[PDB]
């Protein structure tokens, strides 16, 4: 039960029509962990509708009992993990409507302390990316017959990228496309792999707000 | 089971030793692969026949087997139900009994105190607890809905 | 955003084709690139592959008549057609594509009275710009926006206003500085507008959209003059405006609002235009 | 405006010009009637745009004219309901109209006259006249193969085509054809006009069998139909019916007769085995035999074998099982003869011995 | 003995509290005995202390030049408890106007104590909203809901909402009543076996052993 | 496996045994029968799986024993469909079951018996016999009352209760209320069942009126009743039926007569101008006079006064008229009487003559 979900639902259930509640919970601020203690330090307004409005209290003193609270399990899995044996030797499974899709009713954590070795499932599509634009690459190989293209066999220095680089011309580049960090590439004006190794760790609140990113590129 | 036909009944499952926690990770596996409805998965009463060893039972109160078939009236039907936990759980088979005010719960008890003095079989009594306090009575019943 | 830099960094870039088309955005060797044809909206999944299909078993379609007969109604529906118009799937074929979303129907009606020879009918008693240019640029473009999402050639205004802009929108908005809420410069280069209610009155509207060639929104709680400043707003062809920005706590639309306007000669003051040529 | 009436009188127009009229309809007013007392009468005037019915009833009793307007269902129920042989006093005040009979008394809410669509009077451009019983027979025999929901708007009504001594009646919805011939026994003008499925299904209502002329005015764009003091006008429209003499076999060389009943159990029978979908069935035709099958998805098999009298080669054609059993039920005859060109051509068929009906299905190809 | 009132005011307050800074325009309430209009309706106009609301003007219209020689709430203070006092206050959105009524009566500052003390303040719109739920549960909704025309009507204001909210109020709870209805004994104590004890014995230990704390053997 | 019957020994039991059959069979088998030939006697299975009929008829031509499962509707069809008269032969040959008649021949996919599901026999515990004519009057007299979709599902049925030598059925909303009692001229032991709606639909079909007792026989969880050689078998709703002895009114003060043709005549024309969807009425009475009066929200208004004979208190009362007008179809009588009690109650309402029917309806206060 995340913030807005949890008074999405609470709402409901108190029998509110949509438009009711929705005008509360758009007052909840953004954040991927909130909480009530955190919603009320964010948004002033809080605090003074719970005074104000009898239905707001019952509802936040009835999220508050229901704060964190699991709900169901899962539209996606968390993971793929190895047994040494038929896995019923340490957990018993759980499935979807079809009996398919089976998974340990233990989640990422738990499953592993109680000792399987697990491998996380990744969602993003950079790599369906890359694979997308090899086959198209070496398309262009039987057009004019040049060897096919591997990535990893690209030299460490090559100009035309840190070309492209220092051009600020990096929204759609894995990781770096936030303005703020195109504002850092512009100032800097980054010349080698080891600048593209610092990047992701420079950009930050912390690195930023304590003048390291000055004096560095100083 | 095929005897009361649709209706589900409530049962706790204990596993007592390791060789019943296997047998209780092979039921519920079992559970899941058959498929289920809305209602979620349900096991058939005859699998704890095979699924059996080191695994002890409790009815499920007015809300299991016994109970069901108690509050019916059907003595012929409570007699063959519980037949099924003499024959394979001797000792292994509870019958759950609860006070907490609600529908039929004392006519049950009345009547499942006779039958287990009739049939020589054990009880345990429960709280069949969910929530800490009795003001989240009313977050629990926001919770179920 | 992706088009965005494609768009600077070059050109075709070019309208879906039947005949050409591939599973996904393809890159012919001239053609940087070809629609995919999964990025049409409307278009079902059956549809893609049927078109494909009846690319392979024929070779390229030779007429709007032709696709028609060797992919049956019942595969490619009159509604699929519809859109594969207005997405400028035909536009080579049909130069003419007021004559080609016409034309379908009865062009529909033959291939199926070829299948009716066929099989399993009742059978029956009886019985019975506009030139080689297609349709109008700024017409067809706002077609093809609502049918795939983005204007093609660039924005009905797309071409630089830069000095004054950045074109980041949503995306910059994140990293900001830090204010009470974003403050912000817009130019709008196309809107179509009213002034609307609801029969209790209503807050709205103000239709942005931030080129170059970014994003657009509708937003959404505004208001400020009462009927002066909206029709100042209004309509075509013409907007720059100072408008206070914040990144909306909602996801999937933010709020870019006009407090101020400016107009094309407001505009132009902007802080005062210097003329450069270039010789 | 004040009158009083029989109950008797009041209650077969009543029921005449409310029984189409759908109890809300999409523009308010059209579910409500105009009333009209001038001289010695009442005229009832409701429509929905397409058609309208008016009744006039004679006014024996002291009388005053006035405009109104009630709500057409609630009031045809309220007077149905009413007791056998009332008398009722009604009298409108202001924008309320007082119902009493007896002991009974109503008050209804009112729309004013003002606001009804008041349709054009026209030029009468050819006229006849016709026992009832003969309009109702041109009707009957015919009606049924309208379309419902077809592109060619045309086909949902009739072509009416009188030529020489003959008023004809033909209707069809491109897939099945049905023609009526009838002399009428007066030279009348040339015209042609096409009245809609709405129009024919009030017109065939209204025909209370009996004795009673029949006279039809057709103007060009309007029709108007007085039987007696009851009158039906509806709009027309006008445009291109297909030609029957091309849809006609040419010149049917093979003759099939059978006995019409035995014929007609034995197709409501074999129907029941048919393709749920095409209802399709598959004739088989060989000298003084005939075997009828079918079958559908659940394959299940019909035959049928049955005396007839055919001399002929034998044929294939498939049809469209509820289309014949159509034409089968509404032609009540001992014998009936079908005339086949081919598989692939019309076929006609008729009872043996009168002409009076004809019906004709185009086949299938199963 | 049952009292339908409904305050249209010079507008609200959107936050905190509606009734702060804001005072009552015009009091319409209709008097309901045995479910029945007596037609003893007492509707007046008050001294408005301050400016109509944008909001309010736009809602059913009214010039706030016309309740300026209209008397305060000190003048009917009398006159309307009187009116009210020992009976049924049927309102919709009850928070609002009871809000704004006692809000007056503290500034009359006369021992006048809040209605709600001598007064059974009963909400319709929580009754419809369990009849209901997320349904729209408005005046206007429900008046469209059970086909009655609130708009076209020449009474704007209080008298008017009194008028069919009661005609509401009646029909709902009407609409058909029904029918409907709506120890000791001898008994068995298996105890644990010698080798059931050695199991929990062995058991505690690890519980000890582990956790430093085994209450079954304090 | 063949059997021979004529089709008129076929019709009424092939009629009777068909009534059961529209459930959207979603386990197909349900729309088939069980036929099963064994001594000289062909069984029918007609089925939804909570109700059940059974025929036998006497085979006189050839036979030979087998079973198989047909498509019922469509099998019903066709031999109500055949010739009067017709001698028709059915045999099963393995997997597929032939129809023929004389020359012609079917052939249809069959299901096999083996496979198709058995309701268990069990044992009666009540039993019963009674002319047609009085199971009739009691089930017309009630079923009317029956919820049809209820959260309490064992109202969608009626409360059978024996009790000396009275049978005395109730349905029920929880809004209205019709209680029917006869004498049954047997002693009966004192049972309670829930019979489905279903079930006493259908039940309600079976009886022609006619000379064949019925005889009726009760288990624990399935009732079923024989006429000659038909039999009806359903399985019972659980329980608890709510007590109607305490819902009664405890002696109603008023009594309040009228002739039930006219009373029902003025509640059919009142019904007209009341709201559509709540039917509310509002009833005045005075020493010897009835007021009916009803408003709607579109301001329509209709008013009946007539003379009833009434003696009691002056009161007043509004209600559904469309429950009472239900009653008042149910009541097949010259005059009714009405026990009344106050403006806030539920009045009891009899046939003036007989104690045999009851009815209380709750009011609506307006």
């Amino acid at each position: 039960m995340a913030a807005k979900a949890v008074i999405r639902d609470v709402g409901r259930v108190l029998g509110h029509p949509y438009g009711f509640v929705d005008r509360i919970s758009k007052l909840i601020p953004p954040d991927p962990g909130m909480t009530l203690a955190k919603a009320f330090e964010a948004e002033p307004q809080l605090p003074e509708i719970y005074e104000a409005d009898e239905e707001v209290k019952a509802l936040i003193d009835m999220a508050r009992k229901l704060e964190g609270v699991t709900r169901n399990a899962g539209k996606h899995a968390g993971g793929v993990v190895i047994a040494p044996t038929k896995i019923t030797d340490f957990a018993p499974l759980y499935c979807d409507e079809e009996g398919k899709h089976p998974v340990t009713q233990f989640d990422k954590s738990d499953v592993e302390y109680a000792g399987l070795v697990k491998f996380d499932f990744l969602g993003l599509r950079t790599l369906t990316i890359i694979n997308w634009a090899l086959e198209m690459i070496n398309k262009r190989r039987a057009k004019n017959g040049e060897p096919p293209l591997d990535i990893a066999a690209i030299p460490l220095d090559d100009k035309k990228s840190f070309d492209m680089l220092q051009r600020s011309e990096t929204t759609a580049v894995f990781q770096l496309e936030s303005r703020g960090m195109k504002d850092l590439i512009k100032r800097l004006q980054p010349d080698c792999f080891e600048d593209m190794i610092a990047l992701v760790a420079l950009f930050r609140p912390g690195p930023l707000q304590s003048g390291m990113v000055d004096n560095f590129i100083d | 089971c095929d005897l009361l036909g649709d209706e589900l009944t409530h049962l706790t499952v204990l596993a007592a030793n390791n060789t019943g926690y296997q047998n209780l990770t092979l039921l519920i596996s079992k559970a899941y692969q058959r498929g289920y409805g809305a209602a979620g998965p349900i096991i058939d009463r005859d699998w704890l026949i095979e699924l059996n060893e080191g695994l002890i039972l409790l009815s499920g109160g007015r809300m299991g087997d016994v109970g069901r078939s108690l509050l019916r009236g059907n003595s012929a039907l409570v007699d063959e139900c519980v037949a099924f936990y003499e024959e394979h759980f001797p000792d292994r088979y509870f019958l759950e009994l609860i006070r907490t005010g609600r529908p039929d719960e004392e006519s049950y008890l009345h009547a499942a105190v006779e039958l287990a003095e009739a049939r020589g079989l054990p009880v345990v009594a429960t709280n069949d607890v969910r929530f800490i306090d009795s003001s989240d009575f009313d977050a629990h019943e926001i919770r179920v809905a | 955003g992706l088009v965005d830099e494609c768009w600077r960094m070059g050109l075709k870039i070019l309208p879906p084709d039947i005949n050409s088309g591939l599973y996904h955005f393809h890159v012919n060797d001239d053609g940087e690139i070809v629609y995919g044809i999964g990025a049409i909206k409307g278009v079902g999944e059956g549809p893609i592959e049927a078109i494909i299909e009846a690319r392979n078993k024929g070779g390229y379609f030779r007429e709007l008549f032709d696709l028609c007969a060797r992919t049956d109604t019942k595969k490619l529906n009159r509604r699929v057609l519809e859109k594969l118009i207005m997405s400028g799937a035909f536009d080579r074929l049909g130069p003419h594509r007021a004559a080609l979303m016409n034309s379908l129907g009865d062009a529909l009606k033959a291939a199926d009275q070829h299948a009716k020879a066929e099989a399993i009918g009742q059978l029956d008693l009886f019985g019975v710009y506009a030139s080689c240019q297609p349709w109008p640029e700024q017409v067809v473009l706002d077609g093809e926006r609502e049918t795939l999402g983005l204007y093609l050639t660039g924005h009905p205004i797309n071409q630089y206003l830069k000095e004054i802009e950045r074109y980041v929108g949503g995306v910059r908005l994140k990293d900001m500085h830090p204010t009470e809420r974003g403050k912000v410069i817009t130019a709008a280069g196309l809107v179509v507008a009213a002034r609307v209610m609801v029969t209790k009155r209503g807050n709205r509207i103000g239709i942005c959209t931030l080129d170059d060639r970014s994003g657009r929104l509708e937003v959404m709680l505004f208001t400020d003059a009462l009927d002066k400043y909206q029709q100042l707003l209004e309509k075509d062809r013409i907007l720059i405006v100072s408008g206070q920005v914040s990144f909306d706590d909602f996801s999937g639309g933010l709020k870019m609002t006009a407090r101020e306007v400016m107009d094309i000669d407001e505009a132009r003051e902007k802080y005062a235009r210097g003329l450069a040529i270039s010789l | 405006m004040k009158f009083t009436v029989e109950r008797e009188h009041l209650l077969k127009p009543l029921q005449q010009v409310s029984g189409p009229l759908g109890g809300r309809p999409t523009l308010p007013i059209l579910g409500n009637l105009l009333l009209q007392v001038a001289d010695g009468t009442l005229s009832l005037t409701g429509t929905d745009l397409e058609m309208e019915m008016v009744a006039r009833v004679a006014l024996v009793q002291p009388h005053e004219p006035g405009a109104t307007t009630v709500p057409a269902r609630k009031f045809f129920d309220i007077c149905r309901g009413l007791p056998e042989g009332a008398e009722i006093a009604v009298q409108l005040e202001g924008e309320r109209m007082l119902v009493r009979s007896g002991r009974s008394r109503f008050s209804l809410s009112t729309l004013p006259a003002a606001d009804f669509p008041n349709l054009d009077d026209w030029q009468s451009e050819v006229e006849f006249t016709l026992p009832q019983a003969t309009m109702k027979r041109l009707i009957e025999a015919t009606q049924f193969s309208m379309a419902h929901q077809d592109v060619r708007y045309y086909l949902n009504g009739m072509l009416f085509e009188t030529e020489g001594e003959e008023l004809r009646t033909v209707a069809t919805d491109g897939h099945r054809l049905a023609v009526c011939s009838m002399p009428i026994g007066q030279s009348l003008p040339s015209h042609s006009v096409i009245v809609p499925r709405k129009g024919v299904i009030e017109l065939m209502r209204m025909l209370d069998g009996g004795d009673n002329p029949l006279r039809v005015q057709i103007g060009s764009n309007n029709i108007r139909a007085h039987v007696g003091d009851f009158i039906f006008t509806s709009k027309l429209v006008d445009g291109r019916f297909p030609d029957y003499r091309r849809v006609l076999p040419k010149n049917p060389d093979k003759h099939l007769e059978a006995g019409c009943d035995l014929l007609k159990q034995a197709f409501a029978r074999a129907a029941i085995l048919s393709n749920e979908k095409f209802r399709g069935v598959r004739l088989y035709v060989s000298e003084n035999q005939l075997k009828i099958t079918a079958n559908n998805p659940e394959q299940e098999e019909a035959e049928e074998i049955l005396d007839v009298t055919y001399s002929g080669a034998e044929m294939e054609i498939g049809f469209n099982v509820s289309y014949v059993l159509d034409v089968l039920n509404a032609l009540k005859c001992e014998n009936v003869r079908m005339m086949l060109t081919d598989s692939v051509s019309s076929v006609q068929i008729e009872d043996a011995a009168s002409q009076s009906a004809a019906y004709v299905v185009m086949p299938m190809r199963l | 003995r049952q009292i339908v009132l409904d305050t249209e005011t010079t507008g609200m307050n959107q936050i905190g509290a509606h009734y702060e800074g804001h005072k009552i325009i015009e009091i319409g309430a209709v008097e309901v005995v045995n479910r029945r209009l007596t037609g003893n309706n007492f509707h007046v106009y008050l001294k408005p202390d301050r400016l109509v609301d944008p909001e309010a003007f736009g809602v059913h219209g009214i010039a706030d030049e016309f309740l300026l020689d209209k008397p305060t709430f000190a003048e009917v203070a009398d006159e309307f408890m009187d009116y009210i006092r020992g009976a049924e206050l049927v309102i919709h959105n009850a928070a609002f106007d009871i809000g704004f009524m006692d809000y007056e009566f503290s500034l009359l500052k006369r021992d006048i104590p809040k209605t709600n003390t001598f007064c059974k303040v009963t909400d319709s719109l929580a009754v419809a909203r369990k009849m209901f739920p997320g349904k729209r549960n408005s005046l206007d909704a429900l008046c469209a809901r059970y086909e009655i025309d609130n708009s076209k009507r020449t009474l704007h204001g209080a008298l008017l909402d009194a008028q069919i909210l009661a005609e509401v109020y009646l029909a709902m709870t009407g609409g058909q009543l029904s029918l409907p209805l709506a120890q000791a004994s001898k008994l068995r104590v298996v105890f644990a076996t010698d080798e059931e004890i050695a199991a929990h014995e062995a058991r505690l230990d690890l519980v000890q052993k582990k956790g430093g704390s085994c209450l079954w053997r304090a």
